[PDB]
RNA sequence: CGCGGGGUGGAGCAGCCUGGUAGCUCGUCGGGCUCAUAACCCGAAGAUCGUCGGUUCAAAUCCGGCCCCCGCAACCA
RNA sequence: AGGACCGAACCGACUAAUGUUGAAAAAUUAGCGGAUGACUUGUGGCUGGGGGUGAAAGGCCAAUCAAACCGGGAGAUAGCU
RNA sequence: GUUUAUUAAAAACACAGCACUGUGCAAACACGAAAGUGGACGUAUACGGUGUGACGCCUGCCCGGUGCCGGAAGGUUAAUU
RNA sequence: CUUUAAUGUUUGAUGUUCUAACGUUGACCCGUAAUCCGGGUUGCGGACAGUGUCUGGUGGGUAGUUUGACUGGGGCGGUCU
């Protein structure tokens, strides 16, 4: 494995790679955010020369993950319309799967899939707490606001 | 499949004398991790069959050239 | 109900079977009944594959329903019935959201009584709500593996998986059998045990009667020749070793699993 | 004591035709290995 | 299959480490005691100290084989 | 009513007399047992040789089974006849 | 009930019950390169496999060795740095 | 030098922990009024089951081979200079 990699939060401490790793973060975490460059070691040399225009532009690319991790463990009271079973549960033949589940046909796409639960979210509209990945690889217990829908 | 989609490889010929010094076939594999990765302007995951040092291989090279070619063959479901 | 039959013909001396009260005329309309293929232990490939299943009368049994996961609105009752590979009995239900399927019995259930998927609400018996609310002092039947399946685990007749913790981000369980696993918190399952724990008064006594319930009769490992057990064949059967499993293995142990997922989730297991 | 052979050709026309076996790689070998024979049948099943 | 601690008169112990020195309790035999049996006490024989060899002026003890308990090797590119 | 019984057609074959270079690669005559049941069984379908399949005898795979067949290796090899 | 078709029809084999054990379901298990499917859409009162064989009375002593289950204080140990 | 904390520094191990790799006979929509298959979303396990390479324990479940002459034929026995 010999790569370029380019991010700046959860574990990474440079801007570049100029010789091979154990540990490939590469085809993980940073070609899933579109933020890598590729190596042959033909270019190391040149990439570090390419650099001094290259990096105040580059360095933006490599925030995404940055994003997530400043936006989301700031404390926020976050705004979710939810739906409500016959039964006056959120939770009538929907359970835990469903209340959460809503981007299927409209919106844009979304980086979460799975949250551990130490506690019961989404229970009925109000203020309710939720454990959370304030970054994915980092949880704390951020604040829910439900709303009907 | 053994085949990788960057590489072509086969598993090969294989014996033991190694351990009773007498040439009996046991064959060798490949490994096969049937990988995804992922297109940014399609917002969206397509796979990739990799082996062990095939993987390497992608890496090396540039995965990207790779990931063109199956866009130039198209993806069919 | 079960009606036991006292000695008034051979082949019945001991003979038990499983009745309900209300009753019905052949086979019902095919919106509650669908072809299974039933197989008698015969696989894609042509073989049979599961060993001494099978042969007897024929088989076309409904899919009935594990899932009971409802909007809570009461329901009424048509007929009650036991079925031919479950040992338990399943209502034929008609919710009042319009719904018509077969049921499995919880703790309770009848022609006047709904069941819930409530969080905090379905807290009562016999309702589904996630496994928090259940105590670490009361049983429970409907265990699912992950959150929306639908049980695999207490779905018998008088079967349950009693909880042992509720604390943490998982429900720690007790098994059956000497083995503890746990299952995450938000699964749903429900408190109780299943209906028809009365079964275990089916004693019966005709082997015509496990043939035509798809399970053939099983021989003797020193009456099979050794490929098949191999404590096994020769003259004035055998002893001097220990009985035998044909996989290599022995038959009062040997630890098996194949796919090793089945371990992930168990997190203390069986002990002699 | 019991009947040792059963009349019916359906069983050998779905045994040993042509279409269902030219699709098999084996059963291909059959047709061509006859044909090179050189016999006036290749399945004897119509 | 190697390194070290342990292996007691017919039975069970004390002694045990550069070590020799066989001593206590039972069963036995003489004595003592009880009206007598009895256990219990004194004395005496028994000593193959797991079994074989080796080192040492001297081996139960230290050293090497083996069988048995325990600590370690329980594995090698 | 009955995995009760006696019993045809329908299915089987414990015994007995015979057959034994036969009428027939277990059948006959006659006693005999299942026949409302784990029975009898047609059609269509499916697993291919140390592999299936077996209420198990190490049974059954084209009147054959304790090991089905052919085209090639092949002039297999035989301290051998 | 089943029984070596065309030798044994039994004193062998089966069964409910009884003890033992694997198996928590994408099951153990079987077969197939593996996807896969049967098991079962059933799910430990269920399913595989073991010895024993409805029913009344029962099964005393004990793990030397054999395979297996489980636990712990902890020395090292392939692979590898 | 040794042990060794703080800690700079490369690599091996660990505890607790996350979803972001990976799985998904979890669940919902969608291609698609296709039980396949795939991605999207979202539930749950998880850097693990997995699988290759290596390698240690167990294992005739399975497959290819191997298991004396002499000798009053001679099994076993005894003997082989």
């Amino acid at each position: 494995m010999q790569v370029i990699l380019l991010d700046k939060v959860a574990n990474l401490g440079s801007l570049g790679d100029q010789v091979n790793v154990k540990a490939g973060y590469a085809r993980n975490f940073l070609v899933p955010q579109g933020k890598a460059v590729p190596a042959t070691k033909k270019n190391i040399e040149f990439f570090e020369a390419r650099r001094a225009e290259l990096e105040a532009k580059l360095a933006e690319v490599l925030a995404a993950a940055n994003a997530r991790a400043e936006k989301i463990n700031a404390l926020e009271t976050v705004t979710i319309a939810s739906k409500a079973g016959d039964e006056g549960k959120l939770f009538g033949s929907i359970g835990t799967r469903d209340i959460a589940d809503a981007v299927t046909a409209a919106g844009v796409e979304v980086a979460k899939s799975e949250v551990r639960l130490p506690n019961g979210v989404l229970r009925t509209t109000g203020e309710h707490e939720v454990s959370f990945q304030v970054h994915s690889e980092v949880f704390a217990k951020v604040i829910v606001n439900v709303v009907a829908e | 499949s053994r085949v990788c989609q960057v590489t072509g490889k086969r598993p090969v010929t294989g014996n033991n004398r190694s351990h009773a010094l007498n040439a009996t076939k046991r064959r060798f594999l490949p490994n096969l991790h049937s990988h995804r990765f992922w297109v940014e302007s399609e917002k969206r995951f397509v796979t990739l069959r990799v082996s062990a040092k095939g993987m390497r291989v992608i890496d090396k090279k540039g995965i990207d050239t790779v990931l063109a070619e199956l866009r130039a063959r198209g993806e069919k479901y | 109900a079960v009606v036991k039959c006292k000695p008034t013909s051979p082949g019945r001396r001991h003979v038990v079977k499983v009745v309900n009260p209300e009753l019905h005329k052949g086979k019902p309309f095919a919106p509650l009944l669908e072809k299974n293929s039933k197989s008698g232990g015969r696989n894609n490939n042509g073989r049979i594959t599961t060993r001494h299943i099978g042969g007897g009368h024929k088989q076309a049994y409904r899919i009935v329903d594990f899932k009971r996961n409802k909007d809570g609105i009461p329901a009424v009752v048509e007929r009650l019935e036991y079925d031919p590979n479950r040992s338990a009995n399943i209502a034929l239900v008609l919710y009042k959201d319009g719904e018509r399927r077969y049921i499995l019995a919880p703790k309770g259930l009848k022609a006047g009584d709904q069941i819930q998927s409530g969080v905090d609400a379905a807290i009562k018996p016999g309702n589904t709500l996630p496994m928090r609310n259940i105590p670490v002092g009361s049983t429970v039947h409907n265990v699912e593996m992950k959150p929306g399946k639908g049980g695999q685990l207490a779905r018998s007749a008088g079967t349950y998986v009693q909880i042992v913790a509720r604390d943490g981000a998982y429900v720690t369980l007790r098994l059956r059998s000497g083995e503890m696993r746990k299952v995450e918190a938000d699964c749903r399952a429900t408190l109780g045990e299943v209906g028809n724990a009365e079964h275990m008064l089916r004693v019966l006594g005709k082997a015509g009667a496990a043939r035509w319930r798809g399970v053939r009769p099983t021989v003797r490992g020193t009456a099979m020749n050794p490929v098949d057990h191999p404590h096994g064949g020769g003259e004035g059967r055998n002893f001097g070793k220990h009985p035998v499993t044909p996989w290599g293995v022995q038959t009062k142990g040997k630890k098996t699993r194949s796919n090793k997922r089945t371990d992930k989730f168990i997190v203390r297991r069986r002990s002699k | 004591m019991k009947r040792t052979f059963q009349p019916s050709v359906l069983k050998r026309n779905r045994s040993h035709g042509f279409r269902a076996r030219m699709a098999t790689k084996n059963g291909r070998q059959v047709l061509a290995r006859r044909r090179a024979k050189g016999r006036a049948r290749l399945t004897v099943s119509k």
